[PDB]
C-alpha cells in the first residue's frame, strides 16, 4: 500500500523505482528501461499511477527510454513536485487500467493575477495543452502550460469520473476560479 | 521472432482495440483494421501522442517499422 509500509516476510518489489532527471520535457510522461516494462508489464502509453512521500498519488503515461536504468524512473519536475519527491528518491508504479475518459474537469490558475496579464487561458494555454494529447490528469494535480509568453499553474479541483480521468475531446473543461 | 508491431487503439467512447501486426505491414493493413470496426478513413483519424501526430496522414504504403510504429505503440480514434 503506502511507500512506507512493509511486512518482514515478503516478496520483493519490481515496482519500486528511484527517481530521475527527464529527458522528455512534457508533465504527462514518464519513463522506464524496456526490461523494467516487460518486468511489469507495461506497455507503451498505458496509463500508471505513482505514488510517492505523504500519500501524494500521480497518474502519467509509460513510455520506453533506452538510457534509462532498469531500476530508475525518469521525470519532469512538475511530476516530481506532485509527489513531493527529488532526485534519488524512490517511488511506487503501478498500472492503472482504471482510467476512465472523463466527462468534466474542474481546473483554476493558482496565481490570481495571470488571467488579467496575459491572452485568453482556454485558447492560449489550456486547449493546446490538452488538444488530441489524451494527457490523464488527478484531483489535487498542480500541472504547469507553457504558453503565449509566459507560463501559467493550474490546479485540479475535481474531475469526473473521481479522482482520476483521461481529458478527451468532449471533456467538458471548466475553469472557475 | 520476426518484428511484431502490437498496437492498443481507443475508440471514441474510450475502451480498447487490439491487434498484432508484422512490423513489415502496409500501414494500410491498420487503416482496413480500424474500418473493419465500425470506424472508416474517411470519418475518423488515428493519432499517436509521443509524439503528437496523426498517423492517418501519412503514407499507407509505408511499412509500421518505416512509419516508426513498432514494436508497441498506444494510438487514439478521433472523429473528423
Ligand atoms: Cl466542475
Amino acid at each position: 500500500d503506502d511507500l512506507s509500509t512493509a511486512i518482514l516476510k515478503q516478496k520483493n518489489r519490481p515496482n519500486r523505482l528511484i527517481v530521475d532527471e527527464a529527458i522528455n520535457e512534457d508533465n504527462s510522461v514518464v519513463s522506464l528501461s524496456q526490461p523494467k516494462m516487460d518486468e511489469l508489464q507495461l506497455f507503451r502509453g498505458d496509463t500508471v499511477l505513482l505514488k510517492g512521500k505523504k500519500r501524494r498519488e500521480a497518474v502519467c503515461i509509460v513510455l520506453s527510454d533506452d538510457t534509462c536504468s532498469d531500476e530508475k524512473i525518469r521525470m519532469n519536475r512538475v511530476v516530481r513536485n506532485n509527489l513531493r519527491v527529488r532526485l534519488g528518491d524512490v517511488i511506487s508504479i503501478q498500472p492503472c487500467p482504471d482510467v476512465k475518459y472523463g466527462k468534466r474537469i474542474h481546473v483554476l490558475p493558482i496565481d490570481d493575477t495571470v488571467e488579467g496579464i496575459t491572452g485568453n487561458l482556454f485558447e492560449v494555454y489550456l486547449k493546446p495543452y490538452f488538444l488530441e494529447a489524451y494527457r490523464p490528469i488527478r484531483k489535487g494535480d498542480i500541472f504547469l502550460v507553457r504558453g503565449g509568453m509566459r507560463a501559467v499553474e493550474f490546479k485540479v479541483v475535481e474531475t469526473d469520473p473521481s479522482p482520476y480521468c483521461i481529458v478527451a475531446p468532449d471533456t467538458v473543461i471548466h475553469c472557475e476560479g | 521472432a520476426e518484428p511484431v508491431s502490437k498496437l492498443r487503439i481507443r475508440t471514441p467512447s474510450g475502451e480498447f482495440l487490439e491487434r498484432r501486426f508484422l512490423a513489415s505491414n502496409k500501414l494500410q493493413i491498420v487503416f482496413d483494421f480500424v474500418a473493419s470496426k465500425g470506424f472508416p478513413w474517411d470519418e475518423y483519424k488515428l493519432l499517436s501522442t509521443f509524439p503528437r501526430r496523426d498517423v492517418t496522414q501519412l503514407d499507407p504504403n509505408k511499412s509500421l517499422l518505416e512509419v516508426k510504429l513498432f514494436p508497441q505503440e498506444t494510438l487514439f480514434l478521433e472523429a473528423k
